[PDB]
């Protein structure tokens, strides 16, 4: 199949083989195959699913990031991305919480800006604690 | 650079331009690459952290 | 008479609208193929597939249209 | 007498149908596979061939209408 190289400045988060993905992308979530679309993205919020040989996933939170699926080595980088069990459901919930208070304690635009990119986190993390128990 | 626990080696290398001296990636050339809408940004961007990673580095 | 002329006229109007319906539609839909087919290359038996499933579809009016216009031509 | 000339007119207008439903439906065909050959040369033999095999379709019922204008037009005349 294809070969899959996911980093971040603080470290490699997956490298190796993989069969399928479906990833984040920057108008909506993508689907990857073996000569799949030779192309480059940023990312918004969310997360990627890994589909490796014999038909095991796992679940990679991939909180801000830029993508390239050109070449038979494709590559995701992360501003910031967590390993799917290093963050917890109960984590997300808890993001849920900052989020709807800030909401309540932004009222202007510029804090808005902020206010819905703490949403926007903890959001994308609601989302990858739900389909980490697949 | 920092090549053995008791040997280190200085060098100097050129960041931009973003050398074409480098390989073009020809076992790849039939997947020749689509732009996703907005590539100034894109490439731009994608190559801040590509010189923001290679100094600090 | 009079009568025969009308009836190759109408055929006309028919078996004509017919090819701008099935035509049309198919550059529309096919075209969104060919690029899902460039897009997704592996994947074209799978995407071609579903391009027969949508294209009976597509061409099941225009022949009706077609069937018609044979029978005011031809059976009567 | 009366019939022949309506009847030139039928496949006039049967085939000038057809020639707008089968030329608009083959150049939009075609500028999606020449866009998708912009975007890779190396698939120009792989989309060429499924360019016939859709292409294929679109002519199909515009041959049945130039096909009935001929006949109209110098059998039934």
């Amino acid at each position: 199949t294809y070969h899959l190289d996911v980093v971040s400045a603080e470290q490699q988060m997956f490298s190796g083989l993989v069969e399928k993905i479906q990833v984040t992308g920057s108008e909506g979530e993508l689907g990857i195959y073996p000569g799949h679309a030779p192309l480059l993205t940023a990312i918004k919020p969310g997360m990627i699913r890994i589909v490796k040989q014999h038909g095991h996933e796992e679940f990679i939170y991939l909180s801000g990031g830029i993508l390239e699926v050109q070449p038979g080595n494709v590559t995701v980088l992360a501003d910031t991305a967590i390993r799917g069990q290093d963050l917890d459901e109960a984590r997300a919930m808890e993001a849920k919480r900052k989020a709807e208070e800030h909401i309540s304690s932004s009222h202007g635009d510029v804090d808005y800006a902020q206010a819905s990119a703490e949403l926007a986190k903890a959001i994308a993390q609601l989302r990858v604690i739900e389909l980490t128990k697949k | 650079k920092f090549i053995n626990t008791m040997s280190q080696v200085p060098t100097i290398s050129q960041l931009l331009p973003l050398p074409a001296s480098d390989d073009d990636d020809l076992k790849h050339k039939s997947w020749d690459y689509l732009y996703e809408p907005d590539p100034k940004a894109l490439l731009d961007t994608l190559l801040r952290r590509y010189v923001e990673s290679q100094v600090y580095q | 008479n009079l009568n025969m002329d009308l009836l190759y006229m109408a055929a006309a109007v028919m078996m004509g609208l017919a090819a701008i319906g099935a035509a049309i539609g198919i550059g529309i839909l096919g075209g969104k193929f060919l690029e899902g087919a460039a897009r997704q290359p592996d994947l074209i038996p799978l995407l071609r597939t579903q391009f027969f499933i949508v294209m009976g579809l597509v061409d099941a009016i225009p022949m009706i249209a077609v069937g018609l216009g044979l029978y005011v031509m031809f059976a009567v």
